[PDB]
């Protein structure tokens, strides 16, 4: 299985696992945690949300 | 075939291993001759270098513009690649082909006549544009209501005639990036410098052709220099060699005036509804490969089918060939012609009442 | 001899294919090739354009169908 990774701009590189997820908890649209130095899924994210969307929450 | 086949595998695998032993370099555009082993190399990163050249690239062959290869490491110019074709210019010249003729379009003579006075005559007959002088037209606009084959004419030119089309959707110019909007039309325009003669056609130009707003937004900025940069390719300060721009739109109202001006859009065909005559072509030519189970007279759908565009009579033949299929018939019948023109007719209400202005 | 030939050169071919697994490790960078050219004209040689903004020219190209390449191929 190999992953295609779309860092934001700096390059579009394709890349494998790091063996601290498992294969079936990246899927498209997810933010992975892309290691810096060879390239690696370590750990999804939570979806990317717009900070002005986030104060408009009553606490 | 054991063995050679198996030699043939050997083989493939060393090229392999050839492959893996090489090594890429970058590309870069010389811009100078500082000496003869010191040259000013532009890269495709952006920065400039001072480059040294190698001992077997032909020095000669070394002005502002040749594309060269850098070594990686030493940045040290390898090779004297030939002139570039984005990739963004290919596909669009690789268009599939394109399988109708003159013949398919109907009704329109008189504007193909016209306008084959300018893509053809030019380039096929460039004596009697000389003795008379007049200088050679460059562009065709081509308008008028939607749906009459302002791009029907576009395929068949490409089909028909020849020379290297280049065929050009409006957004398929505009990209996200600064400037890339106006790159594209750049390396459109030296394509064709190169490839003469070439017959660019843009299309539905009403996207980047708007009058150039006053106080417009900030995308609406940068479209303007697009417009600018195809503006200035037409008539600025060199002459279009050998090449002809093909220009279509339904709305040549929000079109900018320096873009209209004669002497950048020449002649501008107007290719109008068909009229009684030309429709009866247009029936014959769209309702030739049905399988027809009549005397097929269709001056009653002439008759009725008033102010109907070209593809409305399409649709009218394909709405009565499923008319066929609701009683499970498997050819069209004289009276289902006339239901699906009758169906039609009433959906062209829902239309606005086209309106448009002869130029 | 064919069958001592035969059978050594299978195995040379699993030593091949092994040395090419060795450099066909992640992560690769990502390129649309711009166009193929055959510069024996003037072994097929493309110019891949890296997501880096790189326009890198490539001597010869391997791993990879040479003929199988167009351009705007990812
Ligand atoms: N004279 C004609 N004879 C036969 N078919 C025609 C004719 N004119 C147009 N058509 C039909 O028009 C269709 C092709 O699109 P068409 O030429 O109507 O678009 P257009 O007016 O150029 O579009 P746009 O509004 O996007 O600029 C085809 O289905 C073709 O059969
Ligand atoms: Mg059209």
């Amino acid at each position: 299985a190999k992953y295609v990774i779309n860092l934001k701009q700096i390059a579009k590189f394709v890349v494998g696992l790091g063996e601290r997820v498992s294969p079936t908890d990246i899927e498209e649209g997810m933010r992975v945690g892309v290691d810096r130095s060879k390239y690696n899924i370590e750990l999804p994210l939570p979806p990317r949300i717009d900070p002005s969307v986030t104060m408009m929450t009553v606490e | 075939q054991n063995i050679r086949d198996l030699e043939k595998l050997y083989d493939k695998t060393e090229n392999d291993i050839k492959a893996l032993q090489s090594i890429g370099q970058l590309i870069g555009e010389v811009m100078k001759e500082l000496s003869e082993e010191k040259y000013i190399v532009k890269a495709s990163s952006g920065p400039r270098y001072i480059v040294g050249v190698r001992n077997s690239v032909d020095r000669s062959k070394l002005k502002k513009g040749v594309r060269v290869t850098l070594d990686i490491t030493t940045l040290t110019i390898m090779r004297i690649l030939p002139r570039e074709t984005d990739p963004l210019v290919y596909n669009m010249t690789s268009f599939e082909q394109g399988e109708i003729t003159f013949d398919g379009i109907g009704g329109l003579t008189e504007q193909i006549r016209e306008l084959r006075e300018v893509i053809e005559l030019p380039l096929k007959n460039p004596e009697i544009f000389q003795r008379v002088g007049i200088k050679p037209p460059k562009g065709v606009l081509l308008y008028g209501p939607p749906g009459t084959g302002k791009t029907l004419l576009a395929k068949a030119v490409a089909a028909t005639i020849g020379a290297n089309f280049i065929f050009s959707p409006a957004s398929g110019i505009v990209d996200k990036y600064i400037g890339e909007s106006a790159r594209i039309i750049r390396e459109m325009f030296a394509y064709a410098k190169e490839h003469e003669p070439c017959i660019i056609f843009m299309d539905e130009v009403d996207a980047i052709g708007g009058r150039r707003f006053s106080e417009g937004t900030s995308a609406d900025r940068e479209i303007q220099r697009t417009l600018m940069e195809l503006l200035t390719q037409m008539d600025g300060f060199d002459n279009l060699g050998q090449t002809k721009i093909i220009m279509a739109t339904n709305r040549p109202d929000t079109l900018d005036p320096a873009l209209l001006r004669p002497g950048r859009l020449d002649r501008k065909v107007e290719i109008p509804l068909p009229n009684e005559a030309g429709r009866l072509e247009i029936f014959k030519i769209h309702t030739a490969k049905v399988k027809k189970t009549g005397e097929f007279d269709f001056e009653a759908a002439v008759k009725m089918s008033d102010g109907f565009n070209g593809a409305d009579i399409r649709n009218c033949a394909t709405e009565a060939g499923f008319f066929a299929i609701r009683d499970d018939r498997d050819h069209i019948n004289p009276d289902d012609l006339m239901k699906a023109v009758r169906k039609v007719a009433e959906v062209k209400k829902l239309e606005g009442t086209i309106e448009y202005q002869k130029l | 001899r064919l069958s001592h030939e035969n059978n050594v050169m299978l195995e040379k071919i699993k030593d091949n294919k092994e040395k090419i697994k060795n450099n066909r490790q992640l992560p690769y960078l990502v390129a649309n090739v711009v166009e193929v050219m055959d510069m024996n004209e003037i072994g097929k040689a493309a110019v891949v354009k890296t997501s880096s903004r790189q326009t890198v020219f490539l001597p010869m190209v391997g791993l990879v169908d040479p003929d199988k390449l167009k351009p705007n191929d990812l």
